[PDB]
RNA sequence: UUGACAUAUGAACGAGAAACCCUAUCCUUAACGGGAUGGUACUGACUUUCAUACAGGUGCUGCAUGGCUGUCGUCAGCUC
């Protein structure tokens, strides 16, 4: 059970905040051009099913 | 005399990836100095992440070991042990053997002879 | 728990195998004595068969802790051969040197 | 002042920047200590202030300027290609990098020579008397002091002697007379010699357990046990191959216990 | 002793409590052994896709359940 | 059979590894920790627009029993040249307003990091504060003698004791209590007489020897209780009391004997570092005095004069001023003139020592140029390419313009979508002076780096040769 | 250069307040109690005000107690035989009065009252040394003899109605767990407890 | 079906409840799971549940790429 070890970067909130900022920036770049994830329960094939 | 030290003594075994003669200033003082034969472990891995089976790169992990003998007396054993617990040998893991003598109390087994 | 997504199922299996080790050993030891009564041997065989199959050590697969690769994982380094070669050519792996005998 | 009113005072003190709510704080807490009803609360306030973390956010500009002001630039490197040699050479120049017993007694005796330290000859003398006194005492003096102490304890138990200081004076006179009359490699003791073996592994990194730690071996010569031929043959049958006939040596190794001292006990048992 | 095989034949745990009551329905357990007490019962053995019907007789005792439900279709070349 | 990393062919000779340790039972833990720590330390404080950033050229890690040493190497910020009393909001919300035989053994781990553990430094600070404060008047004459020997005698300067102790509970019973608990917790036969050999450094008065032997013989044979007739002799059995206080007299020495608290100073010698804040500490100490005396005595003193007229326990006001000093020191946050770099280094050292169960030490060396390692040049090129300011040719020309003279050559390769007009990627190479990688006795350094762009990944490879 | 000194002086003045109240308070209260409160304040500032030298001394003491109090680095008295009988140790007090003449000769101690004060303060400072050694060494050790006696006791609890083969199985399981260093003692007694619990399910 | 896993935001319960865990036990599932019964310990800048930004993809493009590799080729060439 000790095979997969802890990663020491989780002790620093600055690195985690930087990674989360990168993820949120990529998410907003997707959302500005309307290529982000659809609403859960309202997928494209599900929207054509309700059409 | 060049004969073997067979009595009360501290033996030190030092294992490292590098030669301890490169930094011999950090070695503890000793009466005898001996070396074990080198031992290697061969690793052969594929160079490419995909199919290039005949292309290999070979690595090794070479083990080095030295043996140190410190002649001591029975009273100067804990005093030597205190400073031996705090040494810093450069890039190594050291190993303390203790050879000490006591005397056997035969009073609970003298009746059975 | 550990971070790599393709190592999650194996990590869960390793934790489950650590949880159920004592019961597995007890039931296997009960099933191993032939002088025991047959009813006790059958009930311990039943409890050995009711242990979760993900808690067995044979389901555990050694994966790379960096990438999650399931193949060519050296056990001493816990990394795949590609990670091993990449770290070894940079001098990052202690004691690892190019062999040219 | 209750805790709810004190919360407002503490809150108005923290995030305003002016030294205005402190008279209210000292007034409320002095009143709370005088009434001494919230005596269980001040301890957890002290714990909350001391142990709970605060907003320790260091900005990058302060980080860089505060790093730059404290470190002088190195002038002998010119590259980082031989940096581990630089660190190892810095460790070389430290004369007390590794301390042994000889350097320690050298600096101890030189501190003695400057009056800062005392010689320990009196201490090792009193330790020698505290450890081995029955070998440094003549045998007749042992029973003489025992008989005198028996006489003093016989006369003390009567009660009419008032022997709270007379017995001490009599013992002091007897000890003065005894001092006037008296003052004018292999192991110690006796028996067959045991030969122990022990190992300590000094692994780096704060995890000190190693599989080689617990094993203890004990050796003895069978001829030193005084056994007969039949007893020696029964011992050889019981032992088997742990006995070596060429060295006449019986070796008992114990590793089945978790700790070194348990294996040392198990060898002798 | 009288036993010629020291190890018992394997049976899954759901067949060890209700016994023949579990053998009038669909069975996914191809690794179990057909016991002598299972005779005169009808089982439907999963082959990967469908539950293949099998009738337990005297000659099926000591075999695995998966020996009577084939997993690959016997195939022909044009 | 393609071109390999230049580091690998000259790793045993002409270049050393950045780490220095050995283990066999713990190889996997340390080989994971090297990569994981070097990956963590390279992501610390990236360069913003206004900041030069934390740049690591080398990290040197050395592992010892219970101790690990980290040595950082940073380039200085290139810049062309010509408050704490009022801080708020840096302390927040204040809540809290309103099986004896079958014990568990010590847990062990082999491959990774330890779990979260509460610290011990508060108890150590308490034991070193309320005990062994060395303001007791026994030590004053000896430290005066030490100062006189320092400022007057040349023999107290070429000696090992001065060099060791000055690098340019009384402590005997504390050791006895510590060894008692440490030997009885592990069920070890604790003989306190044998412990006294640690107090002895051996490398007329025979009458006292004889009386001490007699007293030891008297106390040895006795202690056979359940008899009142001999208990009357036990009442006058204070003949060992005369042996107890026999060796007493005037003392003029501070014990720096007894090699256990000399080991504390030995560990202190390599752990002080290059930074201290005592000059700010004394200033804050003498200003918090006049802050405290101006705070009490503002016509609210009727509670304090009620306290002093209560009883002789006036000194429980010290707990009130404890809470006060804690409140003002919590309002500020971070010490007065404490170095922010060393505060962050201490914050890193705390969790590194808690996770590794060691005593880690981080020491920093500031170096002149960013051209002293291939890693620093690659990192600088990647940060110049992260925000678009210039082209590859201008980057190489700026690099070649300020090459120090140690560099006998350099080579930089760029890979990816180098031109925004075209879709096909290409590789552009720039070489300066000598970059022969097939000569093994040369000092060739190499480092790759990747650049995250809008159109994918750009890659920089840097070769540099030192003389 | 006027602005930085002006700002620092203004911040220092708004920090310390007006000095008249301090001089007014120092005269009302008295000089010797002022001295005691000053001693109390400087006793606070070695704890409340953090120092780099104090933290360095704390780290050095931490390293010394790490290396010294590690149970894997135990060596016994090198001239002594192992304690087979496993005698209980005598209390700390008695150990300290056992070594009284040596400590008096080594430490000074002019009279009996100095020794009594030293023993009293060492006794008051012993409870937190206990917690320090608990943090460093670990919980306990528990010798092999008591572990084996516990393992044998647990077996003897095999329910009385159970056949002789079950009792033989439990005794042999205790015997083979008796000589296994690769098992923790917690795992050993948990194994024996679960064996007895499984046996007791069918032999009430 | 906000998911096995992460972060953020907003509500709801909870000043010691619940989730969580176990030397756990029993029943029911082909199995994961599901349902009961005990015990220990924790929770207020904190736990859980819900909601939505989402999380997730060994899906496609090596003819968008980084990194790594094969080959011409240990051939004596290729350049400034
Ligand atoms: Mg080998
Ligand atoms: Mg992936
Ligand atoms: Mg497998
Ligand atoms: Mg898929
Ligand atoms: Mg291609
Ligand atoms: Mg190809």
């Amino acid at each position: 059970a000790e095979w997969y070890p802890y990663d020491i970067k989780n002790e620093d909130p600055n690195v985690l905040a930087r990674e989360e900022k990168e993820r949120l920036s990529k998410l907003e770049m997707l959302k500005r051009r309307n290529k982000g994830p659809p609403q859960k329960g309202h997928g494209r094939r599900a929207a054509k099913r309700n059409k | 005399s060049t004969s073997k030290i067979k009595g009360t003594r501290i033996c030190i075994a030092i294992r490292s990836f590098d030669n301890p003669e490169k930094e011999a200033w950090c070695l503890p003082p000793h009466s005898r100095y001996a070396a074990m034969p080198d031992t290697r472990t061969l690793y052969t891995v594929l160079r490419s992440p995909h199919v290039d089976k005949k292309s290999r790169e070979q690595f090794e992990m070479r083990f080095k070991k030295r043996f140190l003998v410190i002649k001591a007396q029975s009273h100067e054993l804990s005093n030597k042990l205190f400073w031996l617990k705090r040494y810093r040998i450069l890039g190594a893991q050291y190993e303390l053997q203790f050879h000490c003598k006591t005397r056997l109390d035969m009073s609970p087994v003298l009746g059975s002879k | 728990e550990q971070g790599v997504k393709r190592n999650s199922a194996d990590h869960r299996r390793r934790l489950l195998a650590a949880r159920f080790e004592l019961r597995r050993k007890l039931y296997k030891a009960f099933c191993k004595d032939p002088e025991l009564p047959s009813e006790m041997r059958e009930k311990n065989r039943y409890k050995l068969s009711k242990l979760p199959r993900n808690s067995a050590f044979t389901r555990i697969r050694n994966r790379c802790v960096f990438t999650g690769r399931s193949r060519s994982v050296t056990e001493l380094f816990r990394m795949s051969r590609i990670c091993f070669r990449g770290l070894a050519n940079k001098g990052e792996l202690v004691g690892i040197k190019k062999s040219s005998w | 002042v209750g805790n709810k009113e004190l919360k407002a005072r503490i809150e108005k003190y923290f995030n305003e920047g002016n030294e205005d709510a402190l008279p209210g704080i000292i007034e409320a807490l002095l009143q709370r200590r005088l009434a001494d009803k919230h005596a269980d609360t001040d301890d957890e306030v002290m714990d909350s202030l001391q142990n709970q973390p605060f907003k320790d956010d260091v900005k990058d500009e302060d980080f860089e300027s505060d790093f730059e002001e404290a470190h002088s630039t190195d002038d002998e490197l010119e590259d980082l290609y031989n940096s581990p040699e630089y660190v190892k050479k810095k460790m070389q120049n430290n004369e007390f990098f590794n301390m042994d017993e000889k350097k320690w007694d050298v600096i101890v005796r030189d501190g003695i020579r400057h009056g800062i330290l005392k010689d320990t000859k009196e201490c090792e003398e009193i330790l020698e008397d505290m450890l081995h006194w029955d070998k440094l005492l003549p045998d007749d003096l042992k029973k003489k002091v025992e008989a005198k102490f028996n006489e003093l304890g016989d006369m003390c138990e009567r009660g009419e002697i008032e022997p709270e200081a007379a017995y001490e004076l009599f013992k002091e006179f007897e000890d003065e007379m005894v001092i006037q009359y008296g003052d004018q490699d292999d192991p110690p003791g006796k028996g067959p010699i045991l030969r122990w073996q022990s190992r300590i592994v000094f692994a780096p990194g704060g995890d000190a357990w190693h599989p080689k730690n617990r094993k203890v071996k004990l050796s003895v010569t069978v001829k030193e046990l005084g056994l007969s031929k039949h007893q020696a043959r029964r011992l050889r049958e019981l032992v088997g191959k742990r006995y070596d006939s060429g060295k006449d040596e019986l070796t008992i190794t114990s590793e089945r216990f978790e700790h070194r001292e348990e294996n040392r006990k198990d060898c002798l048992r | 002793m009288s036993r010629s095989v020291w190890k018992d034949p394997f049976v899954d745990a759901f067949l060890m409590k209700k016994k023949n009551a579990a053998l009038n329905r669909k069975i996914w357990s191809r690794r179990s052994t057909i016991l002598p007490e299972y005779v005169d019962s009808a089982v439907r053995i999963y082959n990967g896709k469908t539950h293949v019907r099998c009738k337990i007789t005297e000659g099926k005792v000591g075999h695995k359940f998966g020996e009577f439900a084939f997993t690959r279709k016997v195939k022909k070349h044009a | 059979a393609r071109k390999g990393n230049p580091i690998s062919v000259r790793l045993g000779k002409n270049r050393s590894s950045d780490s220095s340790w050995f283990s066999d039972y713990y190889y996997g833990k340390f080989v994971y920790q090297d990569v994981n720590l070097r990956s963590y330390f390279g992501s610390i404080r990236p360069p913003t627009r206004l900041t030069f950033g934390f740049r690591l050229g080398r990290c040197i890690i050395l592992h010892f029993p219970k101790r690990t040493f980290i040595h950082f190497f940073l380039p200085r910020r290139p810049r062309r040249l010509k408050r704490w009393w009022t801080t708020f909001g840096k302390a927040g919300p204040i809540g809290c307003l309103r099986n004896e035989i079958r014990g568990w053994p010590k847990k062990k781990q082999r491959y990774g990091y330890h779990d979260r553990s509460p610290s011990i430094k508060k108890n150590l600070s308490k034991l070193l504060r309320i005990s062994g404060a060395f303001k007791h008047p026994k030590y004053a004459g000896v430290v005066n003698d030490i100062a006189f020997l320092i400022e007057n005698d040349d023999s107290f300067k070429k000696t090992k004791l001065f060099k060791f102790f000055f690098p340019k509970v009384r402590p005997s019973l504390n050791f006895l209590v510590m060894q008692y608990f440490f030997n009885t917790k592990n069920q070890m036969n604790f003989d306190p007489v044998v412990v006294l050999n640690h107090f002895v450094a051996p490398g007329r008065s025979l009458q006292k020897r004889i009386r001490s032997r007699i007293a030891f013989f008297v106390e040895s044979l006795t202690s056979e209780k359940k008899c009142l007739a001999e208990a009357k002799n036990r009442l006058t059995h204070f003949i060992r009391l005369a042996n107890d206080l026999r060796f007493a007299g005037t003392t003029k020495t501070t014990i720096s004997l007894f090699p256990f608290f000399g080991a504390t100073f030995f560990f202190l010698r390599d752990g002080v570092g290059v930074y201290n804040n005592l000059d700010a500490r004394e200033q804050l100490l003498n200003q918090l005095r006049v802050k405290c005396w101006n705070l009490l005595g503002k016509d609210k003193v009727m509670e304090l004069i009620e306290k002093f007229k209560n009883l002789g326990g006036i000194e429980e006001l010290i707990k009130v001023i404890d809470m006060m000093i804690e409140i003002i020191l919590r309002k500020r946050g971070i010490p007065y003139r404490y170095n922010s770099y060393f505060y962050e280094v201490k914050k890193m050292r705390s969790f590194l020592s808690n996770r590794t169960n060691t005593k880690t030490l981080i020491e920093s060396v500031k170096i002149k140029s960013v051209y002293q390692s291939a890693s620093l040049i690659a990192q600088d090129i990647s940060f110049q390419l992260k925000n678009k300011r210039r082209s590859f040719h201008s980057i190489f020309a700026k690099i070649v313009k300020e090459i120090p003279k140690r560099v006998e050559g350099i080579r930089i390769c760029f890979s990816g979508r180098l031109k925004d007009a075209a879709e096909k990627a290409q590789t552009k190479c720039y070489k300066h002076r000598k970059t022969s990688c097939n000569v093994f006795n040369q000092k060739i350094d190499y480092a790759p780096v990747e650049v995250s762009t809008r159109y994918g990944i750009l890659g920089v490879k840097v070769w540099i040769s030192y003389s | 250069d006027k602005k930085e000194e002006e700002a620092e002086q203004e911040a220092l003045s708004v920090f310390v307040g007006d000095n008249a109240d301090g001089e007014k308070f120092a005269k009302k209260m008295g000089d010797e109690i002022m001295a005691k409160l000053a001693e109390g304040y400087e006793d606070i500032c070695e704890r409340a005000l953090p120092s780099t030298a104090h933290d360095a001394l704390v780290d050095a003491y931490d390293t010394n107690l790490m290396i010294e109090c590690e149970p894997e680095y135990l060596m016994p008295d090198f001239g002594s035989n192992p304690d087979i009988d496993e005698k209980p140790p005598m209390p700390l007090r008695e150990c300290l009065e056992k070594v009284k003449p040596f400590i008096v000769a080594l430490e000074g101690i002019k009279d009996q009252e100095e020794w009594e004060e030293a023993i009293g303060e060492a006794m008051a400072e012993a409870p937190r040394m206990k917690e320090i050694v608990d943090h460093y060494s670990g919980p306990d050790r528990v010798t092999a003899k008591k572990q084996n006696e516990e393992l044998d006791r647990i077996a003897t609890t095999v329910p009385q109605s159970a056949p002789d083969s079950v009792k033989r199985f439990a005794d042999r399981v205790a015997l083979s767990l008796k000589s296994n260093p690769g098992w923790g003692f917690d795992k050993k007694y948990q194994f024996m407890d679960k064996l007895v619990l499984e046996v007791s399910q069918n032999y009430k």
